[PDB]
């Protein structure tokens, strides 16, 4: 081919294959052309730099020229024919003034948030609502004490996590000003971090999940109660020696690599940082924990208004209206401060301002108490992903499989159990009964998509094993049924 | 656009 | 700056 367009480099036509793409980036000097990985530049950069000025010419024709900021309300900020369109919801110019104006928004009601002062205190007023089987209100804990939580030590902050995990280690961080995503290395969001006088930008990042690390998941840890519910910890247990063995005898066993990794997260974000509405992937539950900095979360309720409220605005293409104001009274504030813990169920709408640099960590979960809710979001994600394009990145890593998984592994033993026995499951088992009933109803629903037209890509779980799964579940509840026609 | 929670399936 | 994608 021509050696014009050979990097770089590197020097090479093709790039071996985070990952490069078939992407490349030209030389505004030296005209050469480079693979992005090759280019020296990270992704959070590509987009902003008018002159770009590689390495080989750096020393003689100065540092990169980045855009100019031509219109500070618009997430493209370095586009001039974008200078007369409105006002973006959280561009530069929108937070600017929100944060003055934002103090407004309602407190919520003590039916939305009940605010505790720890662990202890939580467990009480938890078990007064039902517990985790009935939970729908979110709480405060102003106190880690009680919680059974583990977390690292107060003066722990950024520079231990980039020494644990490593400075070359990339994350998934939010440009903030531009509402979008990019990967940035640890020791580069440290930099721009560390400096609180020079911050053109804003970054934020949530996604720096850890479990697969063997220091850090010793250090920050779900509550107790999260991880004695959650669905993943039941299908992934930590265990060893003889149990794993068991484990693997029962052909109970499944891969790391199918494990949604979702449980164990670190947050940093710059003051300004505003993340936008959303609801929680897989309309998953939510611990979150203030090391560092203060939050303030702006939430509404798992309605069916407020739900049908927020897919429109999130299918809608208007861009300059805040959810709030849409929202009907709706969205309420509540100021986390440092120490302080926020616990979420299944279903909340939120978005959240970082008036204070900031470190937490945090956790996404999947448990049966809220199993209709999630089926509920993952409806709700579904339609949405209709009308408009996202990477599946951005939604609960393997959730159908997770759930596959669950009635083969879990629940489909005890139903079978009773079956046998036996046995009337509304006894001491009626929780596990109708979380079956709902789990088999959405199920049916996905292989009977699956079935009008297609399985996904390659892998993971084949038609046939997904029917036998089923073939296997209908029988036993088919059964199950008719025992609750005797007793 | 695309600045919510991020983890790859994986 | 002047990207591309193959
Ligand atoms: O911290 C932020 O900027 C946003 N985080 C969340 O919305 C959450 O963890 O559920
Ligand atoms: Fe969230
Ligand atoms: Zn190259
Ligand atoms: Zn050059």
């Amino acid at each position: 081919p021509k050696e014009s367009d050979r990097c770089g480099g590197c020097g090479k036509f093709t790039h071996e294959d985070k990952k490069n793409d078939f992407q490349w980036i030209g030389c505004d000097s030296c005209q050469t052309w480079y693979h992005f990985l090759c280019s020296g530049l990270e992704q959070f950069e590509y987009y902003l730099y008018e002159k770009f000025f590689c390495p080989k010419c750096v020393p003689h024709t100065g540092h990169s020229i980045r855009y100019k900021v031509v219109a500070p309300h618009r997430y493209r900020w370095y586009s001039p024919n974008e200078k007369h369109l409105g006002i973006e919801v959280g561009s530069k110019t929108w937070i600017e003034d929100f944060i003055t104006r934002e103090n407004t928004v309602p407190s919520p009601t003590d039916d939305e948030v009940c605010i505790v002062e720890d662990g202890y205190e939580f467990r009480r007023e938890f078990e007064k609502l039902g517990g985790a089987d009935n939970w729908g209100k979110v709480f405060m804990v102003k106190d880690m004490d009680g919680l059974n939580m583990t977390m690292p030590k107060p003066g722990f902050d950024l520079e231990d996590v980039v020494k644990i995990m490593g400075s070359d280690y990339e994350v998934d961080t939010i440009d903030v000003y531009n509402q979008s995503t990019y990967s940035m290395k640890l020791d580069t969001f440290r930099k721009l971090f560390r400096d609180t006088k020079n911050r053109p930008l804003l970054y934020n990042f949530l996604s720096l999940e850890f479990s697969d690390n063997n220091e850090m998941k010793e250090i920050a840890k779900p509550p107790r109660f999260v991880q004695e519910i959650s669905m993943v910890n039941r299908l992934w247990p930590d265990v060893s020696g003889a149990e794993y063995i068991k484990l693997l005898q029962r052909e109970e066993y499944l891969p790391e690599d199918q494990r949604p990794k979702v449980e164990q997260f670190c947050l940093a974000g710059m003051a300004g940082s505003y993340t936008d509405f959303h609801v929680d992937f897989g309309g998953s539950s939510v611990y979150y924990h203030i090391l560092k900095g203060e939050k303030i979360f702006y939430i509404a309720a798992p309605t069916e208004q407020n739900f049908a409220a927020y897919q429109a605005h999130e299918t809608s293409p208007d861009t300059t209206t805040w959810f709030g104001d849409i929202a009907n009274g709706a969205v309420k504030r509540v100021v986390i401060k440092e120490g302080q813990t926020l616990l979420i169920p299944a279903g909340w709408i939120h978005a959240v301002l970082t008036p204070v640099d900031s470190l937490v960590f945090g956790g996404n979960f999947l448990h049966l108490g809220n199993l209709e809710m999630q089926m509920r979001v993952y409806h709700l994600e579904n339609a949405i992903r209709k009308e408009i394009r996202s990477e599946e990145k951005f939604y609960f890593p393997n959730f159908e499989l997770l759930h596959w998984m669950y009635m083969r592994n879990v629940l489909l033993e005890k139903i079978t159990e009773a079956n046998q026995e036996g046995s009337d499951m509304r006894e001491q088992e009626k929780n596990i009964w109708t979380a079956s009933q709902i789990m088999k109803a959405e199920m049916e629903r996905w292989m009977d998509r699956e079935l009008r037209l297609g399985p996904e890509k390659n892998a993971i779980l084949p038609t046939d094993d997904k029917n036998k799964i089923m073939i296997s579940v209908r029988k036993q509840i088919e059964i199950q049924t008719k025992i609750q026609n005797a007793k | 656009k695309a600045a919510r929670k991020s983890a790859p399936a994986s």
